[PDB]
């Protein structure tokens, strides 16, 4: 409520409540990351259908 | 000539470089108005696949053989939007003809 | 057959009305209970996103096609929203209805709802809103609603800021499905053959459920907000709540509303007979506007007075139209003055029905209503049997009832509720 | 304990707005930043009421009424 | 049962003369209410500089009391019959209607005569008046878009009584006495100069009834022989800055000289005005609209707003464009009106000419849709044309209007022309007045 750590000042700098001792929020549910760059297995998923489109009519 | 055309899309090269067909087709005013119509997720895709085209001609490199984009999953996402788009652009040259 | 209306309702619950007074210009119009009543809180601002997208492309027709069409023709499209309802109206030469009526049922019934579409509109809706702003009359009332309701009528007609950039189409695509049933249609048409209306009415709004969504009733709340912008005048509306639409104590509150003046009769006049105007007029020397404001609904009713007045004489500026009201509400009125604000009552009615507009509007919202035409004679009728000791009653009623204030200005002398 | 910052513990730098006319030797932590907030649209001025007559009339005294159209210009009625 | 039927079918007018000259008008619907007015041929055309603002002072005053209703008892009374009471005065006419119901009719047309012939200005209402004047020109001058119509009109009418506004100057209004709107009144408000125009639920034989029994004892003749005389105005081309750049928006009107009201060339310059048309920001049509002026102001995002107008008097006009925009635009939207004034002038279309006229139409009709603007084009109807033109007679001119003709007469008022040019406001952008007529010419036509 009084102190936080800072990490670029690497000091017990001043900070509210919220950011001190509740620095995880209030957000109900945790949600995902996000998807594995570089990654060495790709599993690709099927869109639609192939002879669905191609169709120039 | 469905091995025909696939022989013929290995040989054009743009799938070499983990491109699609409606990633590769040149940006007229139309194409530019369906790229402004294509969702969020669709246009992040384009726009990195682009992105790597780039980067890998600039390097004189390709993706490898496994990374290469397949004939049987090149999505036509672009498409839709396209023919809406020439479509609109054909009503108001015929209003315009009236 | 210009000598009576026809009328008669689908069994799928539509309503159909039409004259043929020969008319050179014939007028459709549906009227769809489909409101900013009819919102929740996660989609605020959706009703007024659907006004400003009555020309987008739809399922048949193009928005270019539509907007192109209804221009060469000459005719015009035209959505008219109050928080109870909507109402499209097409107008136009009688030999082009065919054609407007196949626009507006393919922009009232089927719309395709592109998401860039209304990702280019969303900045007509923040202008739009900004232009309705302009005036201090629209945000009073806005608040004014948004304090004497919880629900269902707090709902502002206007989109709000955090809710601009957050409308989607499947918002818009749920609101109409939800809303836009046969049951709460009603498709009347001014010039236009029955046969044709029940034509275009079996051909489009068959394929509609029923229904559709109740609604929140609109509890009321009360209260008082007080924004201060620094205006050169200052608004006030102090309102309590009264009758809904359809009852003899609705009536007897219009009339007090015409008695206590619910506007000027003479350009540059000084309302001698505005009861409310000479009690302000009698303690003061400055610019000002006193009047009653009546609104009913569905289900409830908001009856009270507006003034705006100066920074300084707000105060009694108020207090003098509050002890008009009260005293009114003790019973110092005579029978003159009622038959007089009687007289007014019709002849604002009249002049109402008098127009085109007027008259599809009346027949639309009495569609919509009652489901059956009323008569202006009967109408007239009921007016002129509204009684005096019904105005005391009414008066009564808002000088008792609990009160909301809705205030704009410099509010340094302004008086709050409790002050009252 | 006469003092707002002794008196509400977590509400102190909420209810004490605190600005400094220099900067100070250490830096302090949320410094903050204004995401480029928008601009309202400009409009045409709207004119004044200085008399009783023109200030006549302009008293809401109905539901409010939108209206908007195609080729036809927005009104508002009270 | 076609429009053509329909024109037809709508009911004719019905006009009378009073043994004074009053002309009597009167057209019957199926309404229980009317609209009755009397139009008196008056205005600041007529005004001769020194009463500059006397029929402002005398629209201001008329119901203020009479002889025999002194004070608010005439408020009172039109009040109690809850009939609404409206007036106005334009630069060649001055207007008092009132809406009421059809029972009323003998209370409403007593009520008019009273106004307009036993008006009583007590000097104390004069003097009040007066302070109210003043407040509503401040108020007036606060607006925007009246300040640059009237600077229009001072810079296209230049030393002629039709520059002058309907207000009047600030000094005349401190200084007019009773005694000049006395005189205004006996020397404008004569009785073959008037037309009692009624609409709606009224009878003309009970009309004709009520107006020889009010309305008989005008006393048209003149005091010493002094019989005033209309004079044409010279349009002057001529440019008017009034730069304020703490204004928001700049509004700029651009005009040239008009036909006037008995000139035939009216119908087909405002089909022109229709092809035209007209854009503002709560315009639901976008970039999609038939107007290409409009279509460019949306895909450009130039203009605020901007309307065509066709403004006619005794043979003189003022027919252009007014838009409001903002200061890096008003070069873009001069260029673009004169384009499209140029494009109407050179090459005309068929398509775009049947639009115009069929939004003419429209626009005449739905205009004519109600008994206040009947009675209000009656009243017009016969203090300019002296007849009430037709429905048909509207639809048969417009039949007449083709493209040619509506190039030869585009060609005619609006090719090397000089305008007169009115800005208001941030106006530095807006163009010379040598570019607006290079721009008012093109070199390849």
């Amino acid at each position: 409520m009084y102190y936080k750590f800072s990490s670029f000042t690497q000091k017990l700098a001043g900070a509210w409540a919220s950011e001190a001792y509740t620095p995880q929020g209030l957000k109900p549910v945790s949600x995902x990351x996000x998807x594995x760059x570089x990654x060495x297995x790709x599993x690709x998923x099927x869109x639609x259908x192939x002879x669905x489109x191609s169709g120039k009519n | 000539l469905d091995g025909f055309r696939k022989w013929y899309y290995n040989a054009a090269g743009f799938n070499k470089l983990g491109l699609m067909r409606d990633d590769t087709l040149h940006e007229t005013e139309d194409v530019k108005e369906a790229i402004r119509r294509l969702p969020e997720d669709l246009y992040n895709d384009r726009m990195f696949r682009i992105k790597r085209a780039l980067d890998l001609t600039m390097r004189h490199q390709i993706l490898p053989k496994d990374q290469w984009t397949k004939y049987e999953e090149d999505k036509f996402y672009l498409e839709p939007y396209l023919k809406e788009v020439i479509r609109e652009r054909k009503e108001r040259e015929e209003w315009a003809k009236k | 057959q210009p000598q009576d209306l026809e009328f008669t309702k689908l069994p799928n619950g539509l309503v159909i009305a039409s004259l043929e007074n020969y008319a050179p210009l014939s007028r459709i119009g549906l009227f769809v209970k489909a409101g900013s009543r009819y919102e929740d809180s996660n989609n605020l601002g959706t009703s007024h996103l659907l006004r400003l997208a009555s020309s987008l492309t739809t399922k048949g027709a193009s928005s270019f096609k539509i907007t192109r069409g209804i221009e060469a023709v000459g005719g015009k499209l035209s959505v008219t929203a109050t928080r109870e309802n909507m109402a499209y109206t097409v107008e136009g030469i009688r030999s082009d209805i065919e054609i407007l009526m196949e626009f507006l049922l393919n922009v009232t019934t089927a719309p395709e709802f592109r998401r860039w579409e209304v990702a280019a509109l969303r900045s007509q809706l923040k202008i739009d809103k900004a232009v309705a702003f302009q005036n201090s009359q629209t945000r009073i009332i806005e608040n004014l609603h948004d304090v004497a309701y919880k629900n269902a009528l707090a709902n502002p007609l206007y989109c709000p800021d955090y809710r601009m950039g957050k409308i989607t189409s499947e918002e818009l695509h749920y609101f109409v499905q939800n809303h836009f049933t046969s049951a709460r249609m009603a498709l009347v048409g001014l010039g236009v053959s029955h046969s044709v209306l029940k034509q275009v009415a079996e051909q489009f709004l068959n394929m509609r459920g029923g229904l559709g969504l109740a609604g929140a009733k609109a509890k009321y709340r009360g209260g008082e907000i007080r924004e201060q912008n620094g205006d050169n005048l200052v608004h006030a509306a102090i309102v309590a709540e009264s009758a809904a639409i359809g009852n003899a104590e609705a009536n007897a509150f219009s009339v007090l509303q015409h008695l206590l003046g619910a506007g000027p009769h003479i350009k540059r006049g000084n309302n001698t007979t505005s009861l409310l105007s000479q009690s302000v007029a009698k303690g003061s020397h400055q610019p000002f506007d006193v009047s009653a404001f009546n609104a009913s609904y569905s289900d409830s009713g908001l009856f009270g007075i507006y003034t705006i007045s100066q920074a300084a004489a707000a105060g009694e500026v108020i207090n003098a139209a509050y002890n008009q009201v009260k005293a009114v509400a003790q019973g110092n009125l005579s029978s003159a003055d009622v038959q007089a604000a009687k007289n007014k009552l019709k002849a604002g009615y009249l002049m109402s029905v008098e127009t085109s507009e007027g008259f599809l509007s009346e027949i639309g919202s009495q569609a919509l209503a009652a489901g059956s035409y009323m008569p202006p004679s009967t109408v007239l009728q009921q007016i002129d049997s509204v009684a005096d000791a019904d105005v005391v009653k009414a008066a009564k009623k808002f000088v008792s009832g609990k009160k909301s204030m809705a205030a704009s200005g410099n509010l340094g002398h302004t008086p709050f509720l409790d002050e009252l | 304990m006469l003092s707002v910052a002794a008196r509400s513990g977590p509400f102190a730098p909420v209810l004490s707005a605190t600005s400094r006319g220099v900067a100070g030797a250490l830096r302090p932590l949320l410094q903050g930043a204004v995401p480029a907030a928008s601009e309202p649209p400009v409009l045409d001025v709207k004119r004044p009421f200085l008399c009783r007559e023109s200030l006549s009339g302009q008293a809401a005294a109905r539901p409010l009424v939108a209206t908007v159209g195609l080729n036809v210009p927005a009104s508002v009625r009270f | 049962a076609t429009f053509a039927q329909a024109l037809q079918s709508v009911p004719e007018t019905q006009v009378s003369i009073l043994d004074n000259g009053l002309r009597v008008a009167s057209e019957q619907s199926s309404h229980a209410t009317c609209t009755v007015g009397v139009w008196i041929d008056a205005g600041s055309r007529y005004e001769t500089e020194k009463n500059n603002g006397a029929g402002y002072f005398l629209e201001h005053l008329a119901f203020k009391g009479t002889k025999n209703r002194p004070g608010n008892a005439l408020e009172k009374e039109v009040e109690s019959i809850g009939a609404h009471l409206n007036a106005y005065s334009t630069r060649e006419h001055t207007a008092y209607l009132i809406k009421a119901l059809s029972k009323d009719l003998p209370k409403v047309v007593e009520l008019l005569a009273d106004i307009v012939q036993n008006s009583s200005l007590e000097d104390s209402q004069i003097e009040k008046e007066r302070d109210v004047i003043l407040r509503e020109m401040q108020e007036n001058d606060a607006s925007m878009q009246n300040v640059v119509f009237d600077y229009l009109h001072a810079t296209a009418f230049q030393g002629t009584p039709l520059a002058q506004a309907v207000e009047g100057p600030s000094e005349n209004v401190r200084r007019l006495s009773r005694t000049d709107l006395t005189d205004y009144l006996n020397r404008h408000y004569k009785a073959p100069r008037m037309v009692l125009a009624a609409a709606g639920g009224v009878e003309h034989q009970q009309l004709l009834d009520l107006a020889q029994k009010h309305l008989s004892s005008v006393s048209r003749v003149y005091e010493e022989d002094a019989v005033p005389g209309l004079t044409p105005c010279r349009f002057t081309g001529s440019e008017i800055r009034h730069r304020d750049d703490a204004l928001p928006l700049a509004h700029v009107a651009i005009a040239v000289e008009g036909p006037g009201w008995a000139n035939p060339d009216n119908v087909t310059l405002q089909v022109a005005n229709a092809i035209i048309g007209h854009y503002d920001c709560t315009y639901g049509g976008g970039v999609h609209l038939s107007s290409p002026l409009a279509s460019v102001a949306v895909a450009n995002k130039l203009c605020q707003s901007f309307q065509t107008f066709n403004i006619s008097y005794s043979d003189t006009g003022l027919l252009g464009a007014h838009f409001v925009c903002d200061a890096m635009s008003i070069d873009d939207m001069v260029f673009f009106l004169q384009g499209q004034w140029m494009r109407l002038c050179t090459s005309a279309t068929e398509s775009e000419v049947t639009r115009g006229k069929n939004i003419l139409r429209n626009a005449l009709v739905s205009h004519l849709d109600g008994t206040t603007p009947v009675c209000e084009d009656i009243g017009r109807s016969l203090l300019t044309y002296g007849r009430r033109i037709p429905l048909a007679e509207w639809e048969s001119r417009i039949q007449e209007v083709d493209a040619q003709m509506l190039r030869d007469i585009c060609s005619k008022y609006f090719y090397d022309q000089c305008p007169a040019v009115a800005g208001y406001g941030p106006i530095e952008q807006l163009p010379d007045y040598n570019r607006i007529r290079s721009g008012m010419f093109w070199l390849r036509f």
